[PDB]
């Protein structure tokens, strides 16, 4: 909109004269100025109003003769930054251009050192300024070594500078030699100077190539900004010198680009600028080959030269140039040649040179360029030749006329909209949309040119997923972009290398078939039925996906008129749907890397076929589909882990659709022959040693319908519960137990509720056994080599306890018992306070969903009013449970309730003493905020200490909860929470705590567990009485341990405790204890440490230990 | 380079233009340039060089490069014909004794290869004077009908009073924007 | 002769690459002109790994510098060592990505991505056998954030049998006040997980705190951080440029240090800590270096190596220390009974010993471990990514270019899954 940092900019420059000596301040200012200027790199035209004063505050500093060189360099840095931001072309029009600003600038530049790399910003800009002073309409002789000779020497010395200053020397000499008084004086000299440098220098050294590049740039700028009649005599010598250098063979891109830019300019000098020496015949010969270069920068530069040359030459040569450029599209070329040819054609059409005679040819090539994608390996190439085709089409709006384009508009408009929707690159889509808009605005003879732009504008061809299900249908709505649009998707995308292109195309065809059912059922389905026999792997998947999607669309369409699905598809096409499985089973295509893809495609095909109620029931095709599903659910470990969940969730869905469609004898019943075998085989498959077998069979058995569970529900439930039970053999079987609970939850949700029918649905006769299995898996805390995998088994154990509790609430809420509900609530509360973030978020979400459920309200909700007040509805979506900061402060408040105290504290102890740092830091702060409110009340503190001691006693000799609890106790004691219990001697609480700690530190070997014990033993010295003396003894037992690190840590902790609490040792003996704990190496041999230990014991009154 | 970048680069050149202003000495060209931008007239001095002025108007950015009229500088006007979209030529109506001194230079400015394509605009200033010739007389004394390779449009205007100063630039912009393509 | 192609993108990426190249050139003994003038034969037995032997005995670098903005390009071209980089290995535009990830990866950075592939392919054609590409950029911005991801996604399709290593520089609010940084970091990490085998994280907050406290510098500028980054880079690539018993190539190192596919972010470090200007003050020993390599202060990330498990450990020593003296020290710190024993220095650690010492220092050490504490670097960006996503702030800019909420939620789910896996592996049985 506008520049808003100017208020801060004028102050920055004001400090330029003060931060010129310091380095840190200068760097801060420079970095600051750069970050203030780079914000408007997209809006360079917004700084022009400020280009007046902003410059006066810079050049005015260097103009002052009473300033140091550091300030001059700092000002030139800002000047160069401003030039980079805005642009030298538009910024040098502001630089002084008087005859009295030339000798100043010259001496300024001559006071510089090319070796100083730090001041490179001063030499690059100064030269540019000189160019400005070269624009005065005065003679250099009037100013008076002469000025012209000095300028020529400076240019010659800078034109071979490896720094950026070389560029500044290009625009300089381009304006000094092209003058009236200096194009008859220095031009010939600089011409014999460039020829020598080009003939002597080589492209094998770094300095030889630098000089060559500089000379080429200087020559190209001179021939560009120079008189045509003046630089015409010297047009053959330079061309010969350039040809004798062999630049095309050199391995340099910039050199070739500059050579082409010079050749095109030299060619433009031979011809007169209108609305042909033999030398020109060579220039063209050096441009066409430029289109077949390896780099795109060379082709982009050669296209402009060719376009500029075809316009200064006759109409015979103009047509010959186009005819020669058209040869690049032969059958023996690569994509780079096609890209160069398209660029040349666009550059020629932009100026209006292509005649209608070349319409049959050009149009016969662009159609091949918009859909160019020739696989050149794992990925395909052609995105360059496609972007160029867009620009080529954009040029036809200015070249040909409506009368000359009407015969080909029917094919151009369709191709444009086809390439502006299903394209893979957003840039190509945007270019095609821009070309279509330009053609509609100029020609205006495109079918529905306005209606297509309003829906597919610049801000509409962005999301690729939206262009396949919104714009495609809108374009197919008309009868002019339907059959070709469908044929393109059928013969291009659905046979693409990427899989996202074979999924998006199928989804788009699904909707396209709704507007053209006849064409998709009589012309497209036969082509997708034969494409399945293609040996290509990407072709078979796409054809299967298309056959499934079109079939589903036809079924949905027929469902409207309650008409059968066979009305659109004939029986010949129907026989293909049956033989597709036999063809895949015979060739054995279910192997290798493509086997998983073929299985996934066939699964979706079978699912879409069963969801349409096809006439396949009672045929061998159903048996084949069932066998394939069983084999896929039988061999799961062979599939990669990157695509196992998809195959697991698709096979079960296909089986359910098949078992809920074909496998039925009458309404409310099913074929007993299949029911007596499928369930039996599955129950014989749920005891498979391989964990992946059960992981796939549990969900398959659970996804069965309700009519197929009548009478055999108890057996399925028993078989699923047998897997959820842990045993010595199934220790690390977490994925299997997860699927076991998922299948149970699915069965419960499907069967619903029905009293007086334990074998048909869930009722009060088996709800207790089901809840017992769900409540038992929550206590799983396995720690395998991978880590805490048990968490997974808990995830499915939470959702299974949610959807179930709601099911009864929507039918028979009286079945939910009070004890079971309270246990579930306490377990969810414990699971919503775990150090983990992803699992705690889901736990909190489930808790909120279960608490807010009031339709009808769920019975047996402990402290329902307090829970609702502590977790309002507004704090559900706004609070981020994944973040400990936005979770612990709200979860710690639950400790106030009696029920939510033991389990909540047990769950929070893991977070208050785990390994992560941020979680512990947040949990400690959240716990201190709550303890501050129950610090004065002795009853609350006593209850909290009792609950903590009970939790400690429960999880004894446990390395999952003992270490976290011991770590949290250290912080609890250091913060000063149990300050009321210190005013009484022989406190039972501190006695039982010390007793339990001695139990937990009994023979402790690991150093991680010993550190927490030592900390607790040193943070327990605060309690007076028998707990003070006895505890001290423990410290002594740790001062002569089996490791020196333990002794050192114990000594450090004792020294820290002696400084913390001063009332523990008298002042008369404190000095000796402090002096003995300082000049004593506790990491030495025990023979010398035992003496120090005995000395410390004799001073602290601790009885002498005994081995 | 893609089509989007090409269009973005072409829009910058289509919106920005350059107007080379020339005229004999004391022809009233800087007194007309200051009025077009809104500045003081009582502080103008004989310029001995060239003046660049950038200003926004009707969305376009007019880069006016005005050169003096002294003979000594006439031999240095070859450094302003590059990237010139419009050529403004000021003519003093009261200078009916040097109308052939401005016709001899007008017949040498259109034949230039660089200026072959730009739109010409003749501004006959000093119309409020008593002995000021009308636009019809200037159109015949300068031989404007002979011109054919340029789109000329002689118009009578004034600087101190300001008359028809906006239409002069409006017509030039409309004529420059009508071209679909240009040379290079 | 295994060659490595080094690529630099973005302002910070180019500034880090230039300093790293200058450091490894001054350490190898290469004057800024191009010739060789060292005093050790060991500085040439592996120079071909990062330098092409052109005509005249010159050593041409292999640094491909790309930048949409024409700023750092000119600075590196006229630098102390700007004359070394090939002149057609510089690829730039005019306007950058304007701190938008959907600009330097879809509409703007994909306009020079084709010229980048041509340059990186023209540079690799001269090599006899390429090992793996390399990239040095910052997660903050659009040309560093989007261009790096675009190039990593485009090169993996044409060279799947090549290693992909990067040096992501996670930004920090203390160094930059830009608000569109969380999204650029999240979208960059989303692509740096499914198409990257190794990623060296160099958080900016860590270097800022180090310069604020350790170095006690007044106003830590970008140069202070770039110096430490280049020092760490030179210390990490010590085995790939000098001889030694532990001849661990790039693929072998990635296979031995990255057991999991998704988990591959390390916590690089280096000791002793120094600054610009003077350096010679105190000579450190092997015990002091070992005690300091494993300190969270010598790490270049805001993570505590002690708080978290230890997936893989590795260390590289540089100076007159012997692998026998190092083994004696690495076998007494993994023992409790041993004196001065440490609990955060794990077992089965990889260890190296170099001859050529760094510049301005006689003895140094580098640490290249992978601890679960790195999860803290992913959570700090998660919070800032959620609070701004609920209100849909600055989302119109992303939705207008072509992006959608689908990619945002996908990246969020990927980051959440990565954090969950890290937390799960943090609690694993030692034996
Ligand atoms: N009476 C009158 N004088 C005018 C008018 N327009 C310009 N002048 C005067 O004509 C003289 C020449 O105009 P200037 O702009 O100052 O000079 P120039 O035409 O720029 O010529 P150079 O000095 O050669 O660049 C000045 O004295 C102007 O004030 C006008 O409409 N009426
Ligand atoms: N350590 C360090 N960080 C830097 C440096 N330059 C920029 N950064 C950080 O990187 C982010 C900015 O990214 P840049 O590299 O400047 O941007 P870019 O990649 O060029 O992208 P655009 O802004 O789109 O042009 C911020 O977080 C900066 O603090 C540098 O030299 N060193
Ligand atoms: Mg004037
Ligand atoms: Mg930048």
């Amino acid at each position: 909109e506008a520049f808003g940092e100017s208020a801060e900019t004028r102050a920055l420059l004001g400090r330029l004269r003060e931060v010129h000596g310091g380095g840190a301040e200068r760097e801060v200012a420079l970095e600051r100025f750069r970050v203030i200027m780079d914000k408007y790199q997209e809006q360079p035209h917004l700084l022009d109003p400020h280009l007046e004063w902003m410059m006066n505050l810079l050049l005015d500093i260097v103009q002052d003769q009473t300033s140091p060189a550091s300030l001059v360099h700092l000002a030139f840095k800002f000047l160069y930054i401003i030039t980079k931001v805005r642009g030298y072309k538009t910024f040098l029009r502001l630089f002084p251009h008087e005859v009295a600003d030339v000798e100043p600038v010259l001496d300024l530049v001559t006071i510089q050192n090319p070796k100083d790399h730090e001041a490179w910003e001063t030499r690059y800009m100064l030269l540019l300024w000189l160019s400005v002073t070269c624009l005065i309409p005065f003679d250099f002789s009037r100013l008076d070594m002469s000025i012209m000779d000095r300028i020529l020497q400076i240019a010659e010395s800078y034109l071979i500078v490896s720094d950026k200053a070389r560029d500044a020397a290009a625009v300089l000499v381009s304006r000094f030699i092209t003058r009236p008084d200096v194009k008859q004086s220095k031009m010939a000299e600089f011409l014999d100077w460039s020829l020598c440098n080009l003939a002597r220098s080589s492209f094998q050294t770094m300095q030889g190539v630098i000089t060559m590049d500089g000379t080429l740039q200087a020559l190209a700028q001179i021939f560009k900004h120079g008189k045509r009649e003046d630089c015409l005599p010297y047009a053959a010598t330079v061309l010969r010198c350039l040809d004798g250098c062999r630049l095309p063979e050199s391995n340099q891109t910039l050199l070739r680009k500059l050579g082409v830019k010079l050749v095109q300019r030299l060619g433009l000098t031979f011809l007169k600028p209108k609305v042909v020496p033999e030398g020109v015949e060579r220039v063209i010969e050096q441009l066409l080959v430029g289109l077949k270069d390896k780099d795109t920068v060379v082709r982009w530069s050669a296209a402009k030269g060719i376009g500029r040359m075809a316009g200064r030459l006759p109409r015979a040569l103009a047509d010959d140039v186009v005819g020669s450029v058209l040869d690049c599209f032969s059958f023996q070329e690569t994509d780079k040649a096609w890209h160069g040819g398209c660029l040349a054609l666009a550059e020629l059409g932009r100026r209006g040179l292509l005649l209608p005679s070349r319409l049959v040819d050009v149009v016969a090539v662009i159609l091949k360029a918009l859909t160019y994608d020739e696989k050149r390996g794992a990925c395909s190439v052609g995105t360059n030749v496609r972007d160029a085709a867009c620009y080529v089409c954009w040029a036809f709006a200015r070249a040909y006329e409506p009368q000359e384009l009407k015969p080909f508009v029917t094919a151009i408009s369709s191709a444009l909209v086809i390439a502006a929707v299903f394209d893979r690159d957003i840039n190509c889509r945007r270019a095609a949309s821009a070309a279509f808009q330009e053609n509609v605005g100029r020609q205006g003879t495109f079918p529905h040119g306005i209606d297509i732009l309003t829906t597919a504008d610049y801000f509409a061809v962005g999301n690729r997923s939206n262009c396949f299900l919104v714009i495609s249908v809108f374009i197919a709505g008309f009868p002019e972009y339907t059959q070709p649009m469908i044929d393109h998707l059928v013969t291009m995308k659905i046979s693409h290398w990427d899989g996202v292109i074979r999924e998006l195309a199928a989804r788009a065809l699904h909707n396209l078939a709704q507007q053209a059912p006849e064409f998709s059922a009589t012309q497209v389905f036969p082509r997708l039925l034969s494409m399945t026999l293609s040996p290509d792997l990407h072709m078979r998947h796409g054809s299967i996906l298309a056959c499934a999607e079109v079939a589903y669309a036809l079924y949905k369409l027929a469902a409207q008129e309650n008409r059968p699905v066979t009305d659109h598809l004939d029986e010949q096409a129907v026989q293909g749907l049956k033989q597709i499985h036999q063809q895949l089973y015979d060739r054995q295509l279910y192997r290798g890397l493509g086997g998983q893809l073929m299985r996934q495609a066939v699964c979706v095909l079978i699912e879409k076929l069963s969801l349409s109620k096809m006439p396949f029931r009672g045929d061998t095709v159903i048996d084949g589909w069932q066998w394939l599903i069983n084999d896929t659910l039988r061999h799961l470990h062979l599939i990669s882990s990157h695509s196992r969940q998809q195959m697991k969730d698709a096979a079960v869905s296909a089986l359910a659709a098949l078992c809920s469609e074909y496998y039925m004898k009458e309404p409310g019943e099913a074929d007993p022959a299949i029911q007596e075998e499928l369930i039996t085989q599955y129950l014989a498959e749920l005891r498979n040693p391989e964990e992946m077998t059960r992981c796939g069979f549990s969900l398959a058995l659970g996804a069965l319908p309700g009519f197929l569970l009548k009478g055999r529900l108890q057996q399925v439930l028993t078989g699923l519960r047998a897997v959820t039970h842990t045993s010595p053999e199934d220790v690390s079987f977490a994925e299997s137990r997860r699927d076991g609970l998922k299948a149970i939850a699915r069965i419960c949700q499907t069967v619903g509720v029905k009293a007086g029918a334990p074998d048909e649905a869930v009722c009060g006769e088996n709800v207790s056994q089901i809840y017992c299995a769900l409540l038992g898996c929550m206590d799983d805390y396995t720690t395998d080599s991978r880590g805490d995998v048990g968490t997974w088994v808990r995830k499915a154990a939470m959702t299974s306890l949610m959807d179930l509790t709601l099911l009864l609430a929507r039918s028979q809420p009286e079945l939910i018992e009070a004890h079971t509900c309270e246990r579930i609530m306490c377990c969810v509360a414990q699971q919503a306070s775990e150090k983990i973030d992803r699992f705690r978020a889901h736990a909190a979400s489930v808790f909120l969903t279960l608490l807010h459920f009031d339709s009808p309200p769920i019975p047996h909700v402990p402290h329902r009013g307090e829970l609702e007040k502590l977790f309002p509805r507004s704090d559900v979506a706004s609070v981020n449970w994944s973040a400990p900061s936005q979770a612990f402060p709200r979860i710690t408040q639950l400790l106030g309730l009696p029920t939510y105290r033991y389990h909540v504290l047990l769950g929070l102890v893991v977070s208050l003493g785990g390994l992560t740092e941020s979680t512990i830091r947040h949990s400690t702060q959240s716990l201190f905020e709550y303890m501050k409110g129950i610090q004065s009340d002795p009853q609350a503190l006593g209850s909290f200490s009792g609950t903590l001691l009970q939790i400690f006693e429960d999880n004894l000799l446990n390395e999952r909860v003992s270490v976290p609890l011991l770590k949290t106790l250290d912080h609890v004691l250091t913060h000063g929470c149990f300050d009321i219990f210190t005013t009484e001697e022989d406190h039972p609480f501190a006695v039982k705590l010390l007793a339990l700690c001695k139990k937990e530190i009994k023979n402790s070997k690991d150093i991680q567990k010993l550190l927490s014990g030592i900390a607790v033993f040193c943070e327990m010295v605060q309690f007076p009485g028998d707990v003070r003396r006895q505890a001290l003894l423990q410290l002594c037992l740790l001062l002569c341990h089996r490791f020196p690190l333990i002794r050192k840590t114990t000594a450090s902790q004792v020294y820290e405790t002696l400084l913390t609490y001063s009332d523990v040792v008298g002042a008369d003996v404190l000095d000796e204890v402090v002096t003995v704990l300082s000049d004593t190496a506790w990491d030495a041999e025990l023979a010398v440490v035992r003496e120090q230990r005995n000395r410390l014991c004799d001073l602290l009154g601790v009885p002498r230990p005994q081995l | 380079m893609g089509l989007l970048t090409i269009l973005k680069k072409m829009k910058q050149k289509e919106r920005e233009l350059r107007l080379l202003m020339l005229g004999l000495d004391n022809a009233g060209k800087t007194t007309i340039l200051k009025k077009f931008n809104g500045e003081d007239i009582d502080t103008i001095s004989p310029t001995l060089g060239f003046n660049i002025k950038t200003l926004e108007h009707r969305g376009f950015k007019l880069n006016i490069w005005d050169v003096g009229g002294q003979k000594s500088l006439r031999s240095y006007w070859r450094n302003y014909f590059e990237s010139t979209d419009g050529l403004i030529w000021v003519v003093d109506s009261a200078d009916r004794q040097r109308m052939q001194d401005c016709q001899r230079e007008l017949q040498s400015l259109l034949v230039e290869e660089r200026l072959a394509g730009a739109t010409l605009l003749i501004f006959a200033n000093k119309q409020d004077l008593p002995g000021a010739l009308s636009s019809n007389a200037i159109r015949e004394v300068l031989e404007l009908d002979s011109i054919r390779s340029h789109h000329w449009c002689i118009q009578g205007c004034s600087a101190v009073t300001g008359e028809n100063l906006l239409p002069g630039i409006d017509w030039l912009l409309d004529d420059i924007s009508s071209r679909i393509f240009t040379a290079d | 002769m295994r060659e490595i192609v080094h690529i630099q993108a973005g302002q910070c990426g180019n500034q880090i690459g230039a300093k790293f190249w200058e450091v490894i050139s001054d350490e190898h003994g290469i004057d800024p002109t191009g010739t060789y003038h060292g005093d050790s034969d060991l500085q040439l037995d592996r120079i071909s790994v990062y330098y092409n032997e052109a005509t005249g005995g010159k050593y041409v670098p292999r640094a491909i510098l790309v930048d949409l903005e024409p700023g750092t390009m000119d600075s590196v071209r006229s630098g102390p060592f700007g004359q070394i980089f090939r002149p057609d290995n510089f690829v730039f535009g005019q306007s950058g990505a304007g701190n938008n990830w959907a600009k330097g990866h879809y509409t703007e950075g994909a306009e020079l991505v084709d010229s980048v592939l041509d340059v990186v392919r023209k540079e690799a054609e001269s090599c006899d056998c390429l090992q793996g590409f390399q990239l040095t950029h910052s997660l903050g911005g659009g040309t560093g954030s989007g261009m790096g991801t675009l190039l990593i996604s485009k090169i993996r399709e044409e060279y799947p049998d090549r290693i992909m290593n990067t040096f992501s520089v996670v930004p920090s609010p203390k160094v930059s006040d830009t608000v569109v940084e969380p999204y650029n970091a999240t979208l960059s990490v989303h692509q740096l997980v499914e198409n990257t085998d190794e990623t060296y994280c160099i958080d900016n907050e860590a270097l800022y705190d180090i310069c604020f406290r350790t170095l006690k510098l007044t106003t830590p500028t970008y140069g202070d951080l770039n110096h430490l980054v280049s020092a760490t880079m030179s210390g990490v690539t010590t085995c790939l440029r000098f001889p030694g018993q532990l001849n661990a190539d790039l693929r072998k190192l990635a296979v031995n240090m990255v057991p999991f596919p998704r988990l591959h972010f390390f916590m690089p470090g280096f000791a002793p800590l120094t600054s610009r200007g003077s350096q010679q003050y105190r000579a450190l020993t092997v015990p002091e270096l070992t005690q300091q390599v494993f300190d969270a202060k010598n790490m270049m990330a805001a993570c505590d190596p002690r708080h978290g498990r230890y997936l893989t450990v590795a260390a590289v020593f540089r100076g007159r220390m012997s692998m026998k003296e190092v083994d004696e020290q690495m076998l007494n710190v993994q023992n409790k009974n041993s004196s001065y024993f440490v609990e955060w220095i794990p077992n089965n650690v990889k260890t190296a010993v170099c001859d050529i010492p760094p510049r301005g220092l006689k003895m140094a050490v580098t640490f290249i471990g992978n601890s679960t504490a790195i999860q803290e670097l992913f959570k700090r960006i998660s919070e800032q990514f959620t609070a701004m996503f609920r209100r849909k702030a600055f989302l119109h800019w992303y939705t207008g270019e072509g992006m959608d909420e689908m990619e945002f939620t996908e990246a969020e789910s990927n980051m959440n899954d990565l954090v969950s896996e890290y937390q799960q592996y943090q609690d694993a049985t030692a034996e």
